[PDB]
């Protein structure tokens, strides 16, 4: 359970609907995915560690 | 509460009594005989 407040008991069951497991995909940051802009700063035409 | 585990306890034969019950975190979590089995873990406060 998430919280503990019994908001409803309407249509609740224990079925394992995810027999095919939670899907998985591989993280690839080569095109900027997973990165963010640094504060108030602009960097132009350059590589930064 | 729902989704929580009850206080870990064990019943065992001791001093010729069949069900002498013992539980975790005794005497208390600060002076526990083995902090490893106690669910309350001593922690220093993090910055902020
Ligand atoms: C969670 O709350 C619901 C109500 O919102 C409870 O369902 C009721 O349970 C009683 C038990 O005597 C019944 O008389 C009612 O007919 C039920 N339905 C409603 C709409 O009240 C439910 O028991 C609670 N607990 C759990 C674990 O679901
Ligand atoms: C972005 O930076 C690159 C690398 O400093 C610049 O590429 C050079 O551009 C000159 C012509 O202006 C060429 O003679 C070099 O051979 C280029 N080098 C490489 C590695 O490509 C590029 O001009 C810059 N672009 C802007 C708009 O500033
Ligand atoms: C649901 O089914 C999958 C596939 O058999 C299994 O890996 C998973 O452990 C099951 N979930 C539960 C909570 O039993
Ligand atoms: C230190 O703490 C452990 C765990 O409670 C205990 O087994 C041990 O006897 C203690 N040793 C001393 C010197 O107090
Ligand atoms: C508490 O949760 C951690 C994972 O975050 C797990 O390693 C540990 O065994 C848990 N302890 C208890 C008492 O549930």
């Amino acid at each position: 359970v998430i919280g503990d407040f019994n908001c409803t008991n309407f249509a609740i069951n224990d079925l394992n609907t995810t027999v095919p497991r939670i899907s998985e995909y591989v993280v690839d940051v080569s095109y900027g995915l997973g990165t963010y802009y640094i504060l108030d700063r602009v960097y132009l035409n350059t590589t930064i560690l | 509460p729902i989704g929580t585990n009850y206080r870990s306890c064990e019943s065992t034969t001791v001093l010729d009594h069949t069900d002498w019950c013992r539980c975790s975190c005794l005497p208390d979590p600060i002076t526990a005989y083995d902090p490893r089995s106690c669910s309350q873990k001593k922690s220093l406060v993090g910055v902020g």
